[PDB]
């Protein structure tokens, strides 16, 4: 169902094309089964942030607590993104998702 | 005390792709002030 799988243990930076926009996502996992269940869960996490851009709060998934954060994207004017001929519009904020286990 | 369930969080329901430059027609460009 989902798009590309995640580095589970380690930090990663993911660019995402959604509507006419490019989102910069950074994922961090703290003190930490079935690959695509986790993929779908982190994707669901992204979609949630993407649907609450100005209304960020920590949430609980099946396995995790996601604390999304939003920082200015420094030097975005320096970058152009294209999908073939189509200009993609950068959302000029970095989303950092800090993912902990619920326990 | 307790965090909101993802189930109660509204979410973006659209097509969503990894922007991977050099893939699926995707290209990224960095401003320069020198040329070669």
């Amino acid at each position: 169902s989902s798009l590309k799988p995640f580095t589970y243990p380690f930090p990663e930076t993911r660019f995402l094309h959604a509507g006419p926009n490019v989102y910069k996502f950074k994922i961090r996992y703290g003190k930490s089964e079935n690959k695509e269940v986790i993929t779908q869960e982190l994707e669901d996490s992204v979609r949630v942030v993407l649907g609450n851009l100005d209304n960020l709060q920590p949430f609980a998934t099946e396995h995790f607590i996601v604390f999304p954060y939003k920082s200015k994207w420094e030097r975005v004017s320096h970058l152009k993104f294209k999908h073939g001929e189509i200009i993609l519009i950068p959302y000029p904020f970095v989303f950092t998702l800090y993912v902990e286990m619920k326990w | 005390t307790g965090y909101i369930s993802i189930d109660a969080m509204k979410k973006f329901l659209g097509e969503l792709h990894d922007f991977i430059p050099g893939t699926s027609g995707y290209l990224a460009y960095h401003v320069q002030n020198e040329i070669n």
